[PDB]
């Protein structure tokens, strides 16, 4: 469902004997290829923000910030894991780079290639193209009648 | 090649400490710092010293020379044997001498990265200051130190 | 217009409360860092302390500086100042920034850009303010703000 670990029991055992095509997960969380030098940080997650770009979201000023799904011009990064007890977004700031799973959008999804450029909607959702320097690096995969991800690589802001 | 694998004859002429550094095989940075991202990448060609470009095409993607708005990072080492190059990325801050395409890069001027993934004078999609005159090592071969920072808006 | 002058004084001040005691301009450094945080130092030509810093280059004679500045020509942002050498310390532009900085003489939200003189102002975007102005003296005001890169808005 709508959580990192999928929100239903499973019926059957360990039944994985290959290697292939196993990482093709919702919970597959943080990134495929991580550096040790990553500056992450961790704000209060408004919503599920999890695997989108989120932004800076203010309140009347009682409560701290916290971090809620968008991207456009106020994108600030990308929640690359949740943690739901503490309510804790995991975030990596624009201005490192990233490279995993991130959600697509469901309108066009078999328009997705290799190669493609896409940015990020309101929602926080990838889509293809203004803004943002990322590109996809393989197809859109289909989870849930209407969860798809991508593995895309996002290496800054782009001009104009 | 970084290091032209040639047997001479002759010890080269190396004694004086000064004006030693500008040189082809000097890879890295002037200034490195320990919390630098660096990438290893398949390339194609002879991306050292440039800037590079993700290309895909059953195998997977490599970098290649490149510039302008296809740019991905700079190539501040290869390693031949395993036909792999370094990468800093464009969102890390970069500062060493860089392949130009002329002599006719002085100090002070703001630099693109071209087609070839060399640097010129100035349309800038990135953030480039030369901080060196344009120094002859080769040929045709120009250095010049450059320090990068990020991309530029608009 | 120093970091932290040395003074003399005959009496001992007293701390009253544990809050809102980090609004000095001794507060050097940022509110929250990383350990993974890429620093580092230039000559400092005048006082960039807690402002947006650009290369200046001299006649050639000795090596590029630091100087308050900003928009078109910003490299980074000044942290510290160390008195005894003269050293800037700077973050760059490529990483991100959260700390108190110098306000031109504004709500939580609001942009914020680097100026000519390094001091951010209300509306390209640099940074986002945190808080509210505060006065440190009759013209200098504070204000936590996140600095996230470059973007064109």
């Amino acid at each position: 469902a709508l959580m990192k670990n999928p929100q239903q029991d499973s019926g059957l055992l360990s039944n994985s004997i290959d290697f292939r095509d196993q990482n093709l997960i919702f919970s597959n969380s943080g990134g495929v290829c991580t550096s040790s030098k990553d500056k992450i940080e961790n704000y209060p997650a408004k919503g599920y923000p999890y695997k989108r770009g989120v932004k800076l979201s203010f309140g009347d000023g009682t409560t701290e910030l916290e971090v809620e799904a968008g991207g456009g011009d106020d994108l600030y990064g990308v929640c690359s894991d949740i943690d739901e007890f503490s309510g804790m977004a995991t975030v990596i700031p624009i201005t490192n780079n990233f490279t995993g799973y991130l959600t697509l959008k469901k309108d066009g999804q078999n328009g997705v290639n290799p190669g493609d450029k896409l940015n990020f909607n309101q929602h926080g959702e990838l889509e293809k193209v203004k803004s943002v320097n990322a590109i996809a690096l393989s197809k859109a995969h289909k989870l849930t009648e209407d969860l798809f991800i991508v593995l895309a690589s996002v290496f800054g802001n782009r001009a104009i | 090649m970084k290091n032209p694998q040639h047997d001479a004859s002759l010890l080269s002429n190396s004694n004086e400490f000064r004006d030693k550094n500008v040189e082809f095989f000097a890879s890295g940075g002037t200034r490195t710092s320990k919390f630098d991202k660096l990438e290893n990448h398949p390339f194609l060609g002879y991306p050292y010293k440039r800037g590079v470009k993700r290309v895909i095409q059953h195998y997977e993607p490599h970098v290649e020379a490149g510039g302008g708005e296809d740019l991905y990072g700079i190539c501040i080492d290869i390693d031949e044997f395993s036909k792999t190059a370094t990468i800093v990325p464009i969102t890390n801050n970069f500062e060493g001498y860089l392949v130009a395409k002329d002599s006719t890069v002085k100090v002070k001027d703001k630099l693109i990265f071209n087609k070839d993934g060399a640097l010129e004078k100035v349309k800038a999609t990135i953030n480039a200051t030369a901080l060196t005159d344009a120094k002859q090592i080769s040929n045709e071969v120009y250095l010049v130190k450059v320090a990068v920072f990020g991309n530029k808006a608009m």
